[PDB]
């Protein structure tokens, strides 16, 4: 069957330069085209380019100053190269088959890769500092308190927000990651009866892999 | 090369026949264009669904169907399922140059309307120790999956440092979503009320505090 | 004289290949249904009635002369070549000729046509070096519109050229709508080349080229070709007519003027 398959980085300072690799499995690339689409985090599709199977390439007018596919037909590999990384690149990169039907004659974008995800960054692995949240404006509205704790700027991403190390699960509610500045912060909320806290402590828990780090820190009132 | 433009996103309800459509700045989408219609379902698995403008994909079932509707392409969804909730990016092609369009998002109402939670933050002792003040408003449990968060001070709006984050699923299918105020010690100081707006389903709810 | 056959036509002692429901010429070329007589030889190949082409609509102008050649030869032995196409799309097909899950062509054939925006003047050149004849096989295909013309080869007018040191074939295509076949007014066109042992191949075009997938080799003719819807038995038997078996004792046969093998002569 058709497949196709993205490798590249993963993470790149600005200033270096982005190459990703799609391996095309069942069907060959003097046979078809293989075009490459970006997607930014929140935001539409982009067309970067497309190498056709005569090897002749077209790419998008804006970006192509610094981009540049090729391929090599004997390992079934296509090579999306871009140089001088910015910020913005950061994108989910993916390719997918280009198709013609000869009967009918019309373009299509058939069979699309899984995609793989480019982060450009210029920070080092830093653990997040931890701040609890509370309420602090009582208005005594009803039975449920419900608490909070920021993970501010860390790097790189996950982080695993954890309250009382497991034993608070309902409604645990933990939001994505946002990108202020250069680092990842996120946040947690947990929400408990009133006839529980301040009674009982309620401890945030932040456990950061890629920096070893593990910081608890319980929110007083 | 032109821009492709087409619905934010469209709230159908199973049964309807939704139709998303797909515009050309540079005039009338002929079938010079190719109107390519992909499906991106959930953590961007993407999927082709019509191409060259009619002709269905074979996996795609046959409710799917395009068309030349007036001077737009369109594709038309005849008795949309809950599992047809995703974002349909319309691609049109323009001389060995494809223009994709900016994506629908189309929900399919399976579930009871629900009112969001809203909860506003005051920055914490310890942030502020350092310099720093962010307000944390955490918008949980709306349904359906769409918010509009707004930032005020002192009743005058906000135009800064706020980030709010995309709408993500829950467990229980609702929504959850955050906003984040980004202001220094000093500047927090300033000012006596701060308060966040969710706007959801025409009503605003919103918290505040001083 | 000899004046009655069996009825049967026997499996022994000449290697007989019956090609069922596809004729030579269709398993030559290399319809997908006859991909089963790839590589295959025999001593005398039958033709039956049932044979249906089922692929690329296609006529062959000398197709009795270019498929006696072939019967003679007896062996249906492709050999790969390393053809360089750069600049158009290969391995180019149709619904008209599925294969697997869609569009199928010739398997002894490659369809090019454009790379993206272009078609460049293809010009490649194939020598010769080995001690015997290559029987090379192309075609030219004749799209029934400007705008088929266009969307596949962007010229307006294509052209294939395919000579040797001794020869020259420059045709045309030739744009218009034939009768529909297998839902095609379009059509491609069946040529060929021999080339001698210290030849070179050379294909220059820049449209419309339905281009050789290597050559066929060719030893002497001594097999042949003949249609009959005989059956074929299990039993020795030295003269084969289309009618099927007739002993070779009597000096006359007058059974049928085609016949293969160690026969009476006609009368
Ligand atoms: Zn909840
Ligand atoms: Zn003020
Ligand atoms: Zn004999």
């Amino acid at each position: 069957q058709v497949q196709l398959k993205e490798s590249g980085p993963g993470l790149v300072a600005p200033s270096q330069s982005l190459s990703i690799t799609c391996t095309v499995s069942g069907f060959l690339l003097i046979s078809n085209g293989v075009h490459w689409v970006r997607q930014p985090p929140g935001k539409g599709l982009e067309w970067l380019g497309v190498i056709w199977a005569g090897g002749n390439t077209n790419y998008n007018s804006a970006l192509m100053s610094r981009v540049s596919i090729s391929k090599d037909n004997s390992k079934s590999q296509v090579f999306l190269k871009m140089k001088s990384l910015q910020t913005d690149d950061t994108a989910m990169y993916y390719c997918a088959r280009d198709f013609y039907d000869y009967d009918v004659f019309y373009y299509a974008m058939d069979y699309w890769g899984q995609g793989t995800s480019v982060t450009v960054s210029s920070a080092k692995t830093t653990p997040p500092s931890v701040y609890p949240l509370a309420p602090g404006s009582a208005a005594q509205t009803n039975s449920m308190v419900t608490l909070g704790c920021l993970v501010k700027g860390y790097f790189p991403e996950p982080v695993t927000v954890t309250w009382n190390s497991g034993s608070l699960s309902s409604g645990v509610h933990t939001f994505p990651a946002v990108l202020q500045s250069d680092l990842y912060t996120l946040s947690s909320s947990v929400t408990v009866p009133s006839s529980t806290w301040p009674s009982e402590t309620v401890t945030c828990n932040v456990a950061h892999p890629a920096s070893s780090t593990k910081v608890d820190k319980k929110i007083v009132p | 090369q032109a821009v492709v433009t087409q619905e934010s996103a469209l709230t159908t309800s199973p049964g309807e026949t939704v139709t998303l459509t797909c515009r050309s700045s540079t005039g009338a989408v002929t079938t010079s264009n190719y109107a390519n219609w992909v499906q991106e379902k959930p953590d961007h698995l993407f999927t082709g669904l019509i191409g060259g403008t009619n002709n269905r994909a074979p996996g795609v079932p046959a409710r799917f169907s395009g068309s030349l509707i007036g001077d737009k392409a369109a594709l038309t969804i005849t008795g949309a399922q809950t599992e047809d909730e995703a974002i349909y990016f319309c691609a049109l092609w323009y001389s060995n140059h494809w223009v994709f369009g900016g994506g629908t998002k189309l929900t399919v109402l399976g579930q009871p309307k629900s009112s969001p939670s809203v909860t506003l933050f005051p920055p914490s002792s310890e942030e502020l120790e350092t310099n720093k003040a962010t307000l944390v408003c955490t918008i949980t449990d709306f349904y359906p999956g769409v918010v509009t968060v707004d930032w005020k001070v002192d009743g005058t709006p906000v135009t800064q440092g706020m980030e709010t984050t995309q709408p993500s699923k829950q467990s229980n299918n609702k929504y959850m979503a955050s906003s984040y105020l980004t202001l220094t010690a000093r500047a927090w100081e300033r000012h006596s009320s701060y308060s966040c707006q969710v706007t959801h389903e025409g009503h605003t709810v919103e918290k505040s505090l001083s | 004289v000899q004046s009655s056959s069996t009825g049967k036509i026997c499996n022994n002692p000449h290697r007989i290949l019956d090609g069922i429901d596809c004729t030579l010429i269709d398993a030559l070329l290399g319809d997908p249904h006859c991909d089963v007589f790839q590589d295959e030889t025999w001593d005398l190949f039958v033709e039956r009635s049932k044979a249906f082409s089922n692929c690329y609509p296609y006529d062959v102008p000398d197709y009795a002369s270019l498929r006696s050649l072939v019967a003679s030869s007896g062996t249906l032995e492709f050999i790969t070549e390393g053809f360089t196409w750069t600049g158009v799309t290969q391995n180019g097909g149709s619904n008209a000729c599925k294969r697997g899950p869609g569009s199928g062509f010739f398997s002894r054939l490659n369809w090019l046509i454009k790379s993206g925006s272009t078609y460049p003047v293809l010009d490649v050149t194939m020598p010769n070096n080995d001690n015997f004849d290559k029987l090379y096989i192309w075609g030219i295909h004749h799209p029934s519109t400007n705008q088929e013309q266009t969307s596949l080869y962007v010229q307006a007018s294509g052209r294939v050229t395919v000579s040797t040191r001794r020869s020259q074939q420059t045709i045309i295509p030739n744009i218009g709508s034939r009768p529909w076949v297998r839902g095609l007014s379009s059509r491609i066109s069946i040529y060929w080349t021999i080339v001698k042992p210290g030849d070179v191949l050379v294909i220059n075009s820049n449209g419309n080229l339905i281009a050789p997938r290597g050559y066929f080799k060719m030893r002497t003719g001594k097999s042949s070709i003949m249609r009959s819807d005989a059956p074929i038995d299990t039993c020795i038997s030295e003269c084969i007519t289309p009618d099927g078996s007739i002993p070779n004792d009597k000096p006359f046969q007058n059974v049928n003027k085609i016949t293969y093998g160690a026969c009476p002569k006609y009368v």
